[PDB]
């Protein structure tokens, strides 16, 4: 890749009480033509780790290849629980192949974020791996896994690499990560997590072109990598003065 | 022989391949695998009797059966180290195609590119050729059962059920009674276990535990490959032992 053509905008991905919550909207762009409005930019990489993606869209789905073989190979050599890749292994993993690819001067244009749990004590779900069957889709609750035990990565194109509560990718970096330092806390609940990634996303719609508001979220906890069910965000203008009429002010000078 | 087994790649005069056939006598001497369909699954079991003296292995840690893509059976009798290079090339083959295509590769695909690999180093006069024969299975829903065997000259057949190592015979006289088609694979793990406590002369009640790997793919596991549990096969080796026992 010489560099951008199809490209997804924004990610956010944030620690709450029962694991990640990483959100991204369904939209990849051929420059300012939304050409593609239904992507997936959020993909499982196993039980416990997901991959977000900004960027071009076909060094994504490179790197989404690469680590859906890595993940069945893993699952080959598995003999218990414990042997399956961390979230952790994962970002080693996506730092590595970016800074080779850095020393070549031929990087994949994206950023990525890598999440997931990062300990295998809070469920049973790597005992029996189902790569072609869902069965959350029984009645149990969710677990409280401590934050120390969770990850969110990141990687952009030079290689740079770290880990973080909350992570965020593109216009996120400005606009919800501004809100994220302000107001994110420890233990949030679901609810919260939610309306809070949603504040972020609602700034990203008004303020970023290449944004979208059908919202995909994505959840890792004790019951392993959960869809949701993609949805439109409400965005309503938050003043009077956007809709009043051009022709109820003066006629004179530069009034626009 | 008369000076024309030291080679894989001289015929005999005869027209036969001696060092092939000296591979064949090699298998059939290590131990036994076998892979049956039944009528929701297919089911596997290796008898690990050659390691009975070996009482210091820990319980449970040699196992022959592996998967592929998750839901492929591949498991062997001959050398570890030639079936682990095989079933390596296996993995690397369903890569290659995820990589290609995007969808697993099919199991018959699968099976003609092992049986190649295996048959190219029969072929030149500087490499020693594979001693293991391989079983390839898998099952799904629409499709029932599928099971191959590969041979070391690099012979791929389709089964209903196979037996291969030492007293294969013995094995498929027994299997061959019932037609397990219409058994369920849970039913059949009892006469698997009856099977084994007679066909093999080295295996008693006390070593059926930790001396046979037992795995399947069946609609119980979501038809993807699981290890059966030892709380499925307990009652079903209490079950064999009592019933030997009392004949």
């Amino acid at each position: 890749t010489l560099g951008p053509v199809v490209t997804g905008t924004s990610v956010i991905a944030i620690k709450y009480k029962h694991g990640i919550m990483i959100a991204a909207d369904r939209k990849a762009s051929y420059g300012s033509y939304a050409k593609f409005q239904n992507v997936e930019r959020i993909f499982k990489i196993n039980n416990k780790t997901v991959m977000g993606f900004s960027g071009e869209l076909a060094d994504a789905q490179y790197l989404h290849e690469l680590l859906t073989r890595k993940n069945i190979n893993n699952l080959s050599e598995k003999k218990r629980k414990e042997d399956m890749y961390t979230p952790q292994h994962y970002h080693s993993y996506v730092s590595r192949v970016f800074y080779v690819r850095k020393n070549r001067i031929d990087p994949l244009f994206n950023n990525i974020i890598i999440a997931g749990i990062n300990s295998q004590k809070y469920d049973n779900n790597d005992d029996n791996v189902l790569l072609y069957t869902n069965k959350n889709n029984n009645n149990e609750e969710y677990k409280e896994i401590h934050k120390d035990d969770l990850y969110i990565g990141f990687v952009d194109m030079h290689g740079t690499n770290f880990c973080d509560d909350y992570i965020t990718t593109g216009y996120a970096r400005y606009f919800a990560l501004t809100l994220l330092r302000d107001h994110y806390k420890d233990n949030m609940t679901e609810e919260e997590a939610r309306i809070l990634i949603n504040e972020c996303l609602r700034i990203l719609y008004f303020r970023d072109a290449t944004s979208s508001n059908f919202i995909q979220i994505v959840k890792v906890t004790s019951k392993g990598v959960e869809y949701e069910e993609p949805y439109i965000l409400p965005c309503v203008l938050n003043s009077a003065d956007y809709v009043y009429p051009s022709t109820l002010l003066p006629p004179a000078g530069c009034m626009w | 022989s008369a000076g024309y087994d030291l080679s894989v790649s001289t015929f005999s005069p005869d027209g036969r391949l001696y060092q092939v056939e000296y591979i064949y006598k090699s298998i059939n001497n290590n131990n036994t695998a076998l892979c049956l369909e039944c009528k929701d699954g297919i089911i596997c079991c290796c008898i690990n009797s050659n390691m009975d003296k070996n009482k210091m292995i820990k319980k449970n840690s040699y196992n022959r059966i592996y998967h592929v893509n998750n839901n492929i059976i591949i498991t062997y009798s001959g050398f570890d180290g030639d079936a682990r290079n095989i079933i390596d090339r296996a993995r690397s083959e369903a890569n290659t195609y995820y990589y290609n295509f995007h969808t697993n590769i099919p199991l018959h695909i699968l099976v003609n590119r092992i049986s190649l690999y295996i048959h190219a180093y029969t072929l030149y006069w500087h490499m020693r050729p594979f001693a293991a024969s391989i079983i390839i299975s898998s099952f799904n829903e629409k499709d029932k059962g599928d099971i191959y065997c590969i041979e070391p000259n690099g012979a791929c057949y389709k089964y209903s059920g196979i037996v291969i190592g030492k007293n294969k015979e013995m094995f498929k006289t027994e299997i061959e009674k019932k037609d397990y088609k219409d058994i369920n694979v849970r039913d059949a793990i009892e006469d698997i276990y009856k099977f084994i406590l007679t066909s093999d002369d080295h295996m008693n009640k006390n070593n059926l535990q930790n001396l046979v790997n037992f795995s399947w793919i069946c609609k119980e596991s979501s038809y993807e490959f699981q290890n059966i549990h030892e709380e499925i096969l307990t009652p079903a080796l209490n079950k064999a032992v009592e019933y030997i026992e009392k004949l």
